[PDB]
């Protein structure tokens, strides 16, 4: 039927039609962002002697 | 012809592809290129004329571009047309209008003559060619040395069912006797590789 | 990658980015090579498979069965055979190499043949005929036939004219 | 192409329509003609023809021309020379040829028996077999030279012939432009290829090339704008590429009709 409709009329005869494009899709979204300023010494504001 | 309408498959493309190219035009009508619409009517109907005019050219632009694709996909299409009719009118004046010796350029096989019929948009040549058959082995010899002189055949092929030697032609089973006329002389009879008595 | 969004198989790269080296290009101003934002790493990308979906069919009146044809597809992804157009789905391969009818491609066709089923195999490029050579033997017609052939060649097409405003 | 799965596009896209259906049918056309083309070229003969082991050609050696049974390619040594001679993710996919390079070469196994052992007349009818001195000497005749010729000087002819093969080997192997035409075909797809590719590269008015940037960063209202102007430049590029494409092969369809009636004339007559 896909073919059929490629044709957009008539009924499929013999041969070979490229008719469509499969992709494998995406298996998912991987987000990758960083803590984006590399350290700060929190560490020290709040153990400090 | 009656049964197999394939037979003229290529003619049938041609209309087709004609066909086609027109019913993409109309068909290209019917895209927005970007504007609201494709009735320019109904733009102008819609939009005051300072944007219906931006909306107009832009249907414009794209209507221009479909025309000047299809005039360049028939131009190409048509130069195409233009080389197979140059190869048709040089069968007709070899195959028709004389005998073409091109071997395979005028059907498979010797072509003896051709029969032109119109068709819708193109020609049809009924190549009649001649086609050898039934084949027979024979043993054969480049030569002949009858009395110490090579004899050649003039025009023809040295067969030998496997008792006497004839002459015959290259393309019949003419087996005649190979008198003195049928052949020419050079040489003698060892230069000659194969050479027989 | 920090709002370098991209889709592909993403493996590793033995690409030397230099430590300014984040992330690759390619001729299309798209990535290829990129690399980790929280704890660097480089990797690799190949944009998975992506292909064409062909019907191979005998006509409709004479069957309903079809041949799908994933090329630029191997079907680990998605009667299974793997060609080297692609791979078919709803043909058996045959071994006996026939002429064929349907074209699929990388030298394999596929035909309708029984149990009427679609079989692919390899082109048969025709009997081979040895023809039995002698340094003293030939061959010499005695009968001939006088066939006729059609040869079709398109002369004209359709004298079209369009008018621009129109 | 004009989009990387951009729903956005698509839509934008299906505002345009046809515009690139068309493209593909030409696309299409032009591989069947390709099909054809070969198939014009190599598939002349019927029957494929198998030489004897009995290379009894009166010294005309035909080894260096006659496929190798070693190679895993069934190839003569000539076009081994040749072979190595002659050297995206965007849509632009290269679909196979129909006919292997080895069909090919058993098609050009199968011409050169039919012309070796039966000379010509395995074109016109069935092929029947002829002592390979005696369809030479039928070749002379053509030419206007006596049989006599021909027989009297057998060895001679064939050591001409063998030393003018080694030449042709040595000027095969060594001058690579040997084979320049081709190359630069070769070399004119992938051009044009290329050149699609960079393309993808070029704003056409816009803000950027990729429209992931243009729809992050602009909102869709005018994104869809931008986009516009994007994918007018991204089809004209395509269809510039097709008609380019489209004459190329043209050009290539008439090569290979030459090549067909060479084929036909001096090969199988
Ligand atoms: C080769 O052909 C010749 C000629 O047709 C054959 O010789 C003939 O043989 C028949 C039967 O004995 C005779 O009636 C004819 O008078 C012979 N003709 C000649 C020219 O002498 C010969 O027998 C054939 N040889 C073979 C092996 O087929
Ligand atoms: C044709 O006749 C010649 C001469 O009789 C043959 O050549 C002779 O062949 C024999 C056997 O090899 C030799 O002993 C003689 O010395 C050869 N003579 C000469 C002059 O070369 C030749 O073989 C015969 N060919 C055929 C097909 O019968
Ligand atoms: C015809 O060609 C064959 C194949 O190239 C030649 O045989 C080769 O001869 C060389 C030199 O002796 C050897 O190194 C190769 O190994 C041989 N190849 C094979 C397959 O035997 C042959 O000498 C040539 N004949 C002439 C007269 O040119
Ligand atoms: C005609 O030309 C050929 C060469 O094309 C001559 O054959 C050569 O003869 C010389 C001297 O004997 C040899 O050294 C060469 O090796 C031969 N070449 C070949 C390809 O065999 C031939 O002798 C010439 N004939 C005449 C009468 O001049």
């Amino acid at each position: 039927s896909e073919t059929k409709c490629t044709l957009k009329s008539f009924t499929v005869e013999k041969g070979i039609y490229q008719t469509s494009n499969f992709r494998v899709q995406p298996t998912e979204s991987i987000v990758r962002f960083p803590n984006i300023t590399n350290l700060c010494p929190f560490g020290e504001v709040f153990n400090a002697t | 012809l009656s049964s197999t309408a394939s037979a003229l498959g290529k003619l049938q493309d041609v209309v087709n592809q004609n066909a086609q190219a027109l019913n993409t035009l109309v068909k290209q009508l019917s895209s927005n290129f970007g504007a609201i619409s494709s009735v320019l009517n109904d733009i102008l109907s819609r939009l005051d004329p300072p944007e219906a005019e931006v909306q107009i050219d832009r249907l414009i632009t794209g209507r221009l571009q479909s025309l000047q694709t299809y005039v360049t996909q028939q131009l190409i299409r048509a130069a195409e047309i233009r080389a197979s009719a140059n190869l048709a009118a040089t069968k007709m004046s070899e195959c028709v209008l004389g005998q073409s010796k091109r071997v395979d350029f005028c059907g498979k096989g010797y072509h003896l003559m051709s029969f032109p019929q119109s068709a819708p948009h193109g020609v049809v040549f009924l190549h009649v060619t001649y086609v050898p058959a039934q084949e027979k082995n024979f043993t054969t010899a480049p030569a002949i040395c009858h009395d110490g002189k090579a004899h050649f055949p003039r025009e023809g092929v040295f067969v030998s069912n496997g008792t006497h030697w004839f002459v015959t032609q290259r393309n019949f089973y003419e087996p005649q006797i190979i008198t003195t006329d049928n052949t020419f002389v050079s040489g003698n009879c060892d230069v000659v590789i194969g050479i027989v008595n | 990658f920090n709002g370098l969004t991209g889709t592909g198989v993403l493996t590793e790269s033995n690409k030397k980015f230099l430590p300014f080296q984040q992330f690759g290009r390619d001729i299309a101003d798209t990535t290829d090579a990129v690399r980790d934002p929280q704890t660097l790493e480089i990797l690799d990308i190949t944009p998975c498979s992506f292909g064409g979906v062909s019907v191979i069919t005998p006509g409709t009146n004479t069957s309903n069965q079809v041949a799908v044809l994933y090329q630029d597809v191997n079907c680990t992804e998605v009667n299974v055979f793997q060609t080297r157009a692609g791979c078919l789905i709803g043909a058996e391969h045959v071994n006996n190499s026939y002429e064929c009818d349907i074209p699929i491609g990388a030298g394999i066709c596929a035909s309708y043949q029984t149990s009427q089923s679609i079989i692919a195999y390899t082109m048969s490029l025709g009997a081979e005929n040895s023809v039995a050579y002698s340094n003293n033997s030939i061959a010499i017609p005695t009968n001939f036939t006088i066939s006729v052939t059609t040869e079709i060649l398109p002369v004209s097409m359709t004298k079209t004219s369009v008018d621009c405003t129109m | 192409y004009i989009c990387g799965d951009s729903t956005e596009c698509s839509n934008l896209l299906l505002q345009y329509g046809s515009f690139c259906t068309q493209l593909n049918r030409a696309l299409t056309g032009i591989a069947v003609e390709q099909d054809k083309n070969t198939q014009e070229v190599f598939a002349q003969v019927k029957q494929i023809y198998k030489t004897p082991p009995i290379k009894d050609f009166g010294g005309f050696n035909f080894s260096q021309i006659l496929p190798d049974p070693s190679k895993p390619s069934k190839r003569s040594f000539i076009e081994d020379l040749l072979f190595n001679k002659v050297t995206k993710f965007n849509g632009l996919t290269v679909l196979p040829p129909l006919l292997t390079d080895e069909m090919i070469a058993q098609y050009t196994s199968a011409l050169l028996a039919g012309t070796i052992t039966s000379g010509w007349t395995f074109g016109a009818g069935a092929a029947l077999q002829i002592p390979f001195a005696m369809q030479m000497a039928y070749r002379f005749n053509g030419i206007g030279v006596t049989q006599n010729v021909l027989y009297e000087n057998q060895k001679l002819i064939a050591n001409q012939f063998n030393s003018a093969i080694g030449k042709i080997q040595d000027s095969l192997s060594s001058t690579a432009s040997a084979l320049g035409k081709l190359q630069d075909v070769v070399n004119q797809n992938a051009q044009a290829l290329n050149t699609l590719v960079k393309q993808l590269s070029s704003n056409f008015g816009a803000i950027s090339s990729v429209l992931n940037d243009i729809l992050s960063r602009l909102d869709p209202p005018e994104a869809e704008v931008q986009i516009d102007r994007l994918i007018t430049g991204r089809l004209q590029s395509l269809q510039t590429y097709v008609t380019q494409q489209l004459i190329r092969a043209a050009e290539i369809r008439a090569s290979a009709n030459l090549a067909a009636t060479k084929m036909s004339e001096c090969v199988l007559g």
